[PDB]
RNA sequence: AUCGAGAGA
DNA sequence: CACTCTCGATG
C-alpha cells in the first residue's frame, strides 16, 4: 500500500521489504494513509 | 442529584457540554533473534497460523495494520504480527485487539524502525466520550 | 479548539459571532461587555458562551501537518 | 454504552399500544390509563384540563420513572358518566382552545410591523 | 536550650536531578574505570553501554541505583510524566 | 464438572497435623530425582529421568500422564523425592530441635530429671504437650551432669545453621541422639507416636513438589530445586572423589543453606538467596503469608465467577430492597435454571 | 458535530418526510436533503469554512429547504472550520427531519422567557 | 408552576474528571483462571473476577448464610475433587479413572479410598505444606 | 511552592578566604577565656573560628550579596543572643524571594528598597517585550 | 539543577577520583542529543523523534585521555543547556512539532 | 489460628506437635470449602 | 464491609445506563455516597443459596 | 504472571 | 498490623 512522511508533504508507496526512509528527506518517521472506504458519522 | 451527585441538562450535552477526545495509542514491535529469526507485519490467514484471535481480521490490510479512518470495536484486531517457532500451521500469532471494552475510530498508525533497526509500529484510535449517568465531575 | 457553533445552555446560534466579536474589541476598540451586547448576547449563558472561549486552533495551525 | 435509543422518547415500541386502559381495583367507576411515547407536556394539560369537567371526581398523573417517557392518568368520573367521555371532551376542549389561540396568534401577528 | 527541631525544614534538603544523577554517575564512571582496571592488567576497549544502560535503566525503572534490588531507593525516584492536565 | 468416580464422596471431619518420615517420604514417592536438569535434554522438548518427570506430572496439554493418563486437568500432583548426601536442618523447626537438644543430654539418650525428683512429677503431668513442654524445658536446661551414663551435658547455641557445643555438632550425629530418645520419652515432650518424631524433623531426604505447585509459563521452586540437587550433586562428587577436610564441609553448609531457604527466605540470616534477575526468590514461606498469602489470599477470600461491579447512584423511584442493575450486566451475569413444566415455555422464549 | 448544530432553512419542512417512514433505502429526496462541502487551504493566510460554503446538491423540487440560515452581516454564517495552507476538508452531509426531543440540533428555538403574575399576587413563590 | 424557594443559580467552573463508567463497569460471569490457584484472574482488561475477601466471608458468617458462603468459595470460584487414603490421610491416591483403579504406593491400598471436594486453593496449600515437610493428614471420619 | 527555589550549591573557599582576611581569628589561635564575646563563625557546619565586631561582617557579607559579589543562594544566619555566624553554601537548601526593607530613607522611615520607578521599569521590559529579575536581584 | 551537574559536577567526578596504574583523565566533552541508527548515519535527535521512535533523548560523554574516548549516554534534561529546545524559538518549537 | 498474623509458625508448631484439628471451626470449613456450622448449616436435614 | 449490613440481598430491576442504581435511604448502611463510589453484586447460581439471600 | 509506581472510594 | 482500576519497566 502507501504511506507518508511525516515532517514533509510526500506521497511514498513503497510496500513491504523497503519501509524506511522517505524519498528525498531522510527521515525515518512514516504514517499510514486514510483509508479509502468512507466512514459515516451520525452528526449528534 | 442528593449525596454528592448532579443533574445534567441533556440538551446542552448534545450541544457538546463536557464532550472530549479519548486518544489511546497501543505499540507493538518485531522480536529479533541470533539465527536471524524475525517476526513479521501481516494478515494471516486461519489455516497458516497458530491460536488466532477470535475477533475478526477483515480491517487489516497487506501490511498487518489497520488504515486511519476505518471505525473498531470489540475485540477486533488492530495490529497483525506472527511468529515463527514442510508443516501445517508454520506461524505463531501474536497479533494485538482492540480494547475489550473500548471502542472509536482508528486515528492514526505510525510506522517507524527502531534504534536496532527493529520495524514498530504506534496504533492511535480515538474516541469521542459524551457525559453519561455516572460520569465524575 | 474552536469557537463552540451554539450556546450549550439556550441553545443560540454563538459561532456566527466570533469574527465579529474580535472585530468589535481590536477595530472598534470596545470593551467585551458592549461588544457582546451588540452582538445581541443578552443572557449571560451565551455571553459567558463567547466571553469564556479560548481559540486554541489558532496555535493548532501553527503546525504543517 | 447502556443509554437507550433517543427515538425511544417519541416512537412506539414494537407492540406497544399508545393507550393501555386498566380498570382500577381501588375505587369503583374509576379508571388508569398508560400513556406511552409522552411526558409532562401531555399529561399536565390532559390532567388539568380534566379538573375542568366538574362531573369529574378526579384526576391525576404521574411519571413513574424519568428514564421512560410514559406516564399513567388515573380518573374518577360520576356514575353515569364514563371517564373515557371524560378524557374525550378534556382533549377535543385543548384542541378548540389551541385552534382559537392559534388563529388569535395569526389575526394578531398580521398587525404587526418589523 | 530546648530539643533541637527535627521538623525544621531549614534543616533539611532536596535532591532534585544533579545530585542523583551525581550519585548514580559516580557509581556508574567508578564501576566503568574498575572495568578498564581490569582489561588494562589483562593485557581502546572501553564499555562504554555501562554507564549509557546504567543511566537508562535508573532513568526507566526509577529504581535508583543500578541493578541491586538492596537500593532503599525503590520508591521510585524517576516517574512517567503526568499530561492528563497541563496543571497535573 | 469432570468425571465419575467409583470412590464415594465424604467430607473431611478432622486434619492431622505432622511430620514427615523420610520412610513415608520415599515410599509416597512415584520418582527419584537424579539429574537436575529441568526438561529439554540435549535439543529435545521432553522430560529427562530427573527433574520434572512425566511421572511427576505431564504438562503439553497431553491426554496421557504416568499411567493414570486423565489429562492434566485432572491429575492433582504426584510428589517425588530426593536423597540428601548429608541430613540437613529444618529451618521452621530451628528453636524447637535446639530446645530438644537441651531436654535430653548427649550419646545416651535419657531424660534429665524423673519421677524421684520432686519437681519433674510437677511438670509431667500437665496434659497439654505444648505446655508440658514449656514447663519442663526450663526445668531440664539447667542439668549438666546425669538410667545412668553421667556425660556432661553441653552448652548448646545458636549459629547459622549448625550447632555448637561447650563442655560443633553435627547433624548425623543429632539424628544418632534423636534416633534413641526411644517412645516414652516422646509423650513426656509434645511429639506423636507414629505421627512426629524427632528423628522426623531432621532432612534425610526431602519431598519433591510436583509441577502444579510450581508451573512453567520456570518457576522459583524448580530454581531452587535446582540449586538443592546441585549442591547435592556437588556434595557426593567431593565425598566420592577426592575428599579434602576443609573442603565437604563447606558443600555440607551449601545444601543445608539451600534446603532452608527453598522453605523459608525470611531468617535472621542476611543471605536472602537471591536469584540470576537479582530477585529474592519467592520461598514457600512468603506464599503463605497474608494478606496476599494463600490463606488470607485464596482461602479466606478470593475473586469469583457470577459478580459486577460499577459505580452507583441514587434513583427517588426505586424501592429500598431494589437495585438497578445496568443491562449490559444483566446480559453478562446468568443463573442456571432448571426446565420445568412450571417454566419451559419461558425458559423457551429465551433461549 | 459542528455540522449537525448548524441552521438550515425549516420553512417547507412539512412537506418533507421523515427517513424512518420514507419508503426508500437510506434516504432520497422526498426525506432528505444532501448538501456537499468542498474547502481547501489556498491563500497563505488562514482559510475560514462557514456554513455559506455548504452546497445543495439534492433536488429541493420546489420546497424551501436545506439552505443553511445566515443572519452573519457579512453573509459567511457560522464558523465551521479553519484550514491551513494544504490542509483540506471534503465532506458530504445528509440533512434528515428531526424533533429537538431527539437531539438539540433539531430546536428552532433558542430561549423562551416565561412569567406569570409579576406581582406575586398568588403567592407561588415565598420570596 | 413557580417554585417556592428562589434557586442560587449563576455560572460556576466545573471540570471533568478521568472517572468515567463506561471505562469501570465491569462484569463476569464464569471466565479465564489463573494457572496457579485456578482462580478467577485479576483486573477488568482481562475478563477478570472480584475478590470474595475476608470482610465480605465475615459479613456473610453473621448472616448465617452458610450455603452462599460455601458457593461463593466452591462453585463461584476453584471448586476441585481430590482422592484421599483411606490409611495415612494425604494426596498420594493414584486414581486410574475409567478403569477403577485407585492405587496408593505406600500402604498397599486399593480398596479403601475416598474422595472430597475442596478449593484447589486448599489443595495447593496442602501440597505445599507436603513440600515443606508437614503431613496434614485428612480424615473423614469421627 | 510557586516562587521557591533550590540551591544549587557554589564553592566556599572563597568565602573562607574573605571571613580570614576580613578579621577572622583562626579556630587554632583561639583562647576562650581571653575572649569569650567572640562570635563563631560556621561555614556548611565547619567551625573556622571566632570572630570579634560581627556586626560589620555581617554588613559587609550582606551587602556583598546583594550586589552579586557573593552568590544569591548562599544563606547567611546571624545568631545575635547565641553569638554565632553560620554561612551556607550547602546545595539542596529551598529558598524564596523577598522584597528587601531598609532605613536608608532619609526624607521618610523603614520603606523598601524597591520602588515605583522599577515597577515602570519592570513593565516597560513587559511591554517592550532590558530590565529584568535579575536586574532587581543585582 | 541539571545544568550544574553539566557544566560542573561530571567534571568533578570524572577528573577528580579517577586515575589509574597510567592513564589520566582530562576534560570532558558533553555534545548535543544524536543518535547513531542501525544504519550505521549517527544524526541529530529532537524529542518530538525520540518520544515517536521510543528513543532515548541522550547525548554523549568524550573524556580525554593522557598516557577523544567515548565512555557512554547521558540522558539530557529538557529545555536543559545541551538541549535543542533551549535555544529555540516559538516558531522552531512549533516546526519542530514541540508544543511551546 | 493460622489464618491470623502468624501463619507459617502456627503450621509449624502444629505439624511438629501433631495437633488434631476438629474442623468445626469457621475458617477450618472455609479453608476445606464445606458448608460450615454456622447459622444455616449448624444442624442436618434428614427424611421422615 | 465492615458489619453484616454492607452485604444485603437486593431485588433485581434491569435498567439502562451504566450504573448501579439504589434506594437513597439504603445509603446508611452501606455508608456510601455517589461522588464517584463503586459497589459489587454477586448473584447466586442454586436455588438454596437464592433462598438463603432471599430469606436472611 | 512476579516486584516497584500513580490513583479511585 | 490495616477493594479497585491503572499505568511501566522487568524475567
Ligand atoms: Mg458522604
Ligand atoms: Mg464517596
Ligand atoms: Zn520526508
Ligand atoms: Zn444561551
Ligand atoms: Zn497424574
Ligand atoms: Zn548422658
Ligand atoms: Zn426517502
Ligand atoms: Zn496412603
Amino acid at each position: 500500500l502507501k504511506y507518508i512522511c511525516a515532517e514533509c508533504s510526500s506521497k511514498l508507496s513503497l510496500s513491504r521489504t523497503d519501509a524506511v526512509r522517505c524519498k528525498d528527506c531522510g527521515h525515518r518517521i512514516l504514517l499510514k494513509a486514510r483509508t479509502k472506504r468512507l466512514v459515516q458519522f451520525e452528526a449528534r | 442529584n442528593q449525596e454528592d451527585s448532579m443533574i445534567m441538562n441533556q440538551s446542552s450535552i448534545d450541544r457538546g457540554l463536557f464532550r472530549s477526545l479519548f486518544f489511546r495509542s497501543y505499540m507493538d514491535q518485531e522480536k529479533k533473534y541470533g539465527m536471524s529469526i524475525t517476526e513479521t507485519f501481516e494478515k494471516p490467514q486461519r489455516t497458516n497460523t497458530l491460536r488466532m484471535k477470535h475477533g475478526t481480521y477483515d480491517k487489516l490490510d497487506d501490511d498487518g495494520l489497520i488504515a486511519p479512518g476505518v471505525r473498531v470495536s470489540g475485540e477486533d484486531v488492530i495490529i497483525g504480527k506472527t511468529t515463527p517457532i514442510t508443516a501445517y500451521h508454520s506461524k505463531r500469532d501474536a497479533s494485538t485487539p482492540l480494547r475489550s471494552t473500548e471502542n472509536g475510530i482508528v486515528d492514526q498508525v505510525l510506522v517507524t524502525t527502531n534504534q536496532d533497526g527493529l520495524k514498530f509500529v504506534k496504533v492511535r484510535v480515538r474516541t469521542t466520550k459524551i457525559p453519561q449517568i455516572g460520569d465524575k465531575f | 479548539m474552536i469557537v463552540p457553533v451554539r450556546c450549550f445552555s439556550c441553545g443560540k446560534v454563538v459561532g456566527d459571532k466570533w469574527e465579529s466579536y474580535l472585530n468589535l474589541l481590536q477595530e472598534d476598540e470596545l470593551d467585551e461587555g458592549t461588544a457582546l451586547s451588540r452582538l445581541g448576547l443578552k443572557r449571560y449563558c451565551c455571553r459567558r458562551m463567547i466571553l469564556t472561549h479560548v481559540d486554541l486552533i489558532e496555535k493548532f495551525l501553527r503546525y504543517n501537518p | 454504552m447502556n443509554a437507550p435509543d433517543r427515538f425511544e422518547l417519541f416512537l412506539l415500541g414494537e407492540g406497544e399500544s399508545k393507550l393501555k386502559i386498566d380498570p382500577d381495583t381501588k375505587a369503583p367507576n374509576a379508571v388508569v390509563i398508560t400513556f406511552e411515547k409522552e411526558d409532562h407536556t401531555l399529561g399536565n394539560l390532559i390532567r388539568a384540563e380534566l379538573l375542568n369537567d366538574r362531573k369529574v371526581l378526579f384526576a391525576a398523573y404521574k411519571v413513574e420513572h424519568p428514564f421512560f417517557a410514559r406516564f399513567k392518568l388515573r380518573i374518577q368520573t360520576t356514575e353515569g358518566y364514563d371517564p373515557k367521555d371524560a378524557l374525550k371532551n378534556a382533549c377535543n376542549s385543548i384542541i378548540n382552545k389551541l385552534g382559537a389561540l392559534k388563529t388569535n396568534f395569526e389575526t394578531e401577528w398580521n398587525l404587526q410591523t418589523l | 536550650k530546648d530539643q533541637d527541631d527535627r521538623d525544621h525544614f531549614g534543616k533539611k534538603r532536596l535532591d532534585l536531578a544533579g545530585p542523583l544523577l551525581a550519585q548514580l554517575f559516580k557509581t556508574l564512571f567508578k564501576k566503568l574505570t574498575k572495568d578498564i582496571f581490569r582489561y588494562m592488567q589483562r593485557t581502546l576497549a572501553i564499555n562504554a553501554k555501562t554507564i549509557t544502560s546504567g543511566l537508562k535503566y535508573a532513568l526507566a525503572t526509577g529504581n535508583w541505583g543500578e541493578q541491586k534490588k538492596a537500593m532503599s531507593s525503590r520508591a521510585g525516584v524517576s516517574q512517567v510524566l503526568n499530561r492528563y492536565t497541563y496543571s497535573s | 464438572g469432570q468425571q465419575y468416580s467409583s470412590a464415594p464422596l465424604r467430607t473431611v471431619k478432622e486434619v492431622q497435623f505432622g511430620l514427615f518420615s523420610p520412610e513415608e517420604v520415599r515410599a509416597i514417592s512415584v520418582a527419584k530425582i537424579r539429574f537436575p536438569e529441568t526438561m529439554d535434554e540435549t535439543q529435545t522438548r521432553a522430560k529427562i529421568g530427573g527433574l520434572n518427570d512425566p511421572r511427576l506430572g505431564s504438562i503439553d496439554r497431553n491426554l496421557k500422564c504416568q499411567t493414570c493418563q486423565e489429562g492434566m486437568n485432572e491429575c492433582p500432583g504426584h510428589f517425588g523425592h530426593i536423597d540428601l548426601a548429608k541430613p540437613v536442618f529444618h529451618v521452621g523447626f530451628i528453636a524447637k530441635i535446639k530446645k530438644v537438644c537441651e531436654c535430653v543430654c548427649m550419646h545416651c539418650g535419657k531424660l534429665l530429671l524423673d519421677e524421684h525428683n520432686e519437681l519433674m512429677r510437677q511438670a509431667l503431668a500437665i496434659k497439654d504437650s505444648k505446655k508440658r513442654f514449656a514447663a519442663i524445658w526450663t526445668l531440664c536446661k539447667t542439668k549438666m551432669v546425669c538410667g545412668g551414663c553421667g556425660n556432661t551435658q553441653p552448652t548448646i547455641r545458636k549459629d547459622g545453621l549448625k550447632l555448637v557445643g561447650s563442655w560443633v555438632l553435627s547433624t548425623e550425629e543429632i539424628l544418632n541422639i534423636f534416633k534413641h530418645i526411644s517412645v516414652k520419652d516422646f509423650t513426656s515432650l509434645g511429639f506423636n507416636e507414629v505421627f512426629s518424631r524427632p528423628e522426623w524433623m531432621i532432612l534425610t531426604c526431602l519431598p519433591v513438589p510436583p509441577p502444579p505447585v510450581r508451573p512453567s509459563i520456570e518457576d522459583d521452586l524448580t530454581f531452587k530445586l535446582a540449586d538443592i540437587l546441585k549442591a547435592n550433586i556437588s556434595l557426593e562428587t567431593l565425598e566420592h572423589n577426592g575428599a579434602p577436610h576443609h573442603a565437604i564441609e563447606e558443600a555440607e553448609s551449601l545444601l543445608q543453606f539451600h534446603v532452608a531457604t527453598y522453605m523459608d527466605n525470611d531468617i535472621a540470616g542476611q543471605p536472602q538467596a537471591l536469584q540470576k534477575s537479582g530477585r529474592p526468590v519467592k520461598s514457600i514461606r512468603a506464599r503463605l503469608k497474608g494478606k496476599e498469602g494463600r490463606i488470607r489470599g485464596n482461602l479466606m477470600g478470593k475473586r469469583v465467577d457470577f459478580s459486577a461491579r460499577t459505580v452507583i447512584s441514587g434513583d427517588p423511584n426505586l424501592e429500598l430492597d431494589q437495585v438497578g442493575v445496568p443491562k449490559s450486566i444483566a446480559k453478562t451475569l446468568t443463573y442456571p435454571e432448571v426446565v420445568t413444566p412450571y417454566n419451559i415455555d419461558r425458559l423457551t422464549q429465551l433461549v | 458535530h459542528r455540522l449537525g448544530l448548524i441552521p438550515l432553512q425549516s420553512m417547507d419542512i412539512e412537506q418533507l418526510e421523515y427517513s424512518r417512514d420514507c419508503f426508500c433505502e437510506d434516504h432520497c429526496d422526498k426525506c432528505s436533503v444532501v448538501l456537499t462541502l468542498q474547502a481547501f487551504g489556498e491563500s497563505e493566510s488562514t482559510t475560514n469554512v462557514y456554513s455559506k460554503d455548504l452546497v445543495i446538491v439534492s433536488n429541493l423540487m420546489g420546497r424551501n429547504i436545506g439552505h443553511p440560515i445566515i443572519q452573519d452581516k457579512e453573509g459567511n454564517g457560522v464558523l465551521i472550520c479553519k484550514l491551513r495552507k494544504g490542509q483540506e476538508l471534503k465532506l458530504t452531509c445528509v440533512a434528515k427531519k428531526g424533533i429537538a426531543k431527539e437531539h438539540a440540533k433539531w430546536g428552532p428555538a433558542a430561549a423562551i422567557e416565561f412569567e406569570y403574575d409579576p406581582w406575586n399576587k398568588l403567592k407561588h413563590t415565598d420570596y | 408552576k413557580k417554585l417556592m424557594a428562589q434557586i442560587f443559580f449563576g455560572p460556576t467552573y466545573y471540570q471533568r474528571l478521568r472517572h468515567m463508567v463506561d471505562d469501570k463497569i465491569h462484569a463476569r460471569a464464569r471466565g479465564p483462571m489463573q494457572v496457579l490457584t485456578r482462580q478467577p484472574v485479576e483486573g477488568r482488561s482481562r475478563d477478570g473476577g472480584l475478590r470474595f475477601g475476608e470482610m465480605e466471608r465475615d459479613c456473610m458468617i453473621a448472616h448465617g448464610a452458610a450455603s452462599f458462603l460455601k458457593e461463593r468459595l466452591m462453585e463461584a470460584s476453584d471448586a476441585f475433587r481430590v482422592h484421599i487414603c483411606g490409611i495415612c490421610g494425604l494426596m498420594t491416591v493414584i486414581a486410574k479413572l475409567n478403569h477403577n483403579q485407585f492405587e496408593c504406593k505406600g500402604c498397599d491400598n486399593k480398596i479403601d479410598i475416598y474422595q472430597i471436594h475442596i478449593p484447589y486453593a486448599a489443595k495447593l496449600l496442602f501440597q505445599e505444606l507436603m513440600a515443606m515437610n508437614i503431613t496434614p493428614r485428612l480424615y473423614t471420619d469421627r | 511552592s510557586l516562587m521557591s527555589c533550590i540551591s544549587v550549591g557554589t564553592d566556599p573557599m572563597p568565602i573562607i578566604t574573605f571571613l580570614s582576611e576580613w578579621g577572622m581569628e583562626p579556630l587554632e589561635d583561639y583562647v576562650p577565656h581571653q575572649s569569650p564575646d567572640a562570635t563563631r563563625v560556621f561555614v556548611n557546619g565547619v567551625w573556622h573560628g571566632v570572630h570579634r565586631n560581627p556586626a560589620r561582617l555581617m554588613e559587609t557579607l550582606r551587602t556583598l550579596r546583594r550586589k552579586g559579589d557573593i552568590n544569591p543562594e548562599v544563606s547567611m544566619i546571624r545568631d545575635i543572643r547565641e553569638k554565632e555566624l553560620k554561612i551556607f553554601t550547602d546545595a539542596g537548601r529551598v529558598y524564596r524571594p523577598l522584597f528587601i526593607v531598609e532605613d536608608d530613607e532619609s526624607l521618610g522611615h523603614k520603606e523598601l528598597k524597591v520602588r515605583k520607578g522599577h515597577i515602570a521599569k519592570l513593565m516597560a521590559t513587559e511591554y517592550q517585550d532590558e530590565y529584568t529579575w535579575s536586574s532587581l536581584l543585582n | 539543577s541539571f545544568n550544574q551537574f553539566v557544566d560542573y559536577t561530571l567534571q568533578d567526578i570524572i577528573c577528580e577520583d579517577s586515575t589509574l596504574i597510567e592513564i589520566s583523565f582530562g576534560k570532558i566533552y558533553v555534545t548535543k542529543p544524536m543518535v547513531n541508527e542501525s544504519d550505521g548515519v549517527t544524526h541529530a535527535l529532537y524529542p518530538q523523534e525520540a518520544r515517536l521512535r521510543n528513543l532515548t533523548y541522550s547525548s554523549g560523554l568524550f573524556v580525554d585521555v593522557k598516557k577523544k574516548v567515548f565512555i557512554g549516554r547521558l540522558p539530557i534534561m529538557l529545555r536543559s543547556k545541551n538541549c535543542y529546545l533551549s535555544e529555540a524559538t516559538e516558531s522552531d518549537l512549533y516546526k519542530l512539532k514541540e508544543c511551546p | 489460628r493460622c489464618s491470623f498474623e502468624e501463619t507459617v509458625e502456627i503450621l509449624f508448631e502444629a505439624g511438629a506437635s501433631a495437633e488434631l484439628d476438629d474442623c468445626r471451626g469457621v475458617s477450618e470449613n472455609v479453608i476445606l470449602g464445606q458448608m460450615a456450622p454456622i447459622g444455616t448449616g449448624a444442624f442436618d436435614v434428614m427424611i421422615d | 464491609s465492615l458489619h453484616k449490613m454492607s452485604m444485603m440481598a437486593h431485588r433485581v430491576k434491569v435498567i439502562p445506563y451504566s450504573t448501579f442504581r439504589l434506594n437513597l435511604s439504603v445509603t446508611s448502611p452501606y455508608n456510601a455516597d455517589f461522588d464517584g463510589d463503586e459497589m459489587n453484586l454477586h448473584v447466586p447460581q442454586s436455588e438454596e443459596t437464592r433462598a438463603e439471600l432471599s430469606q436472611l
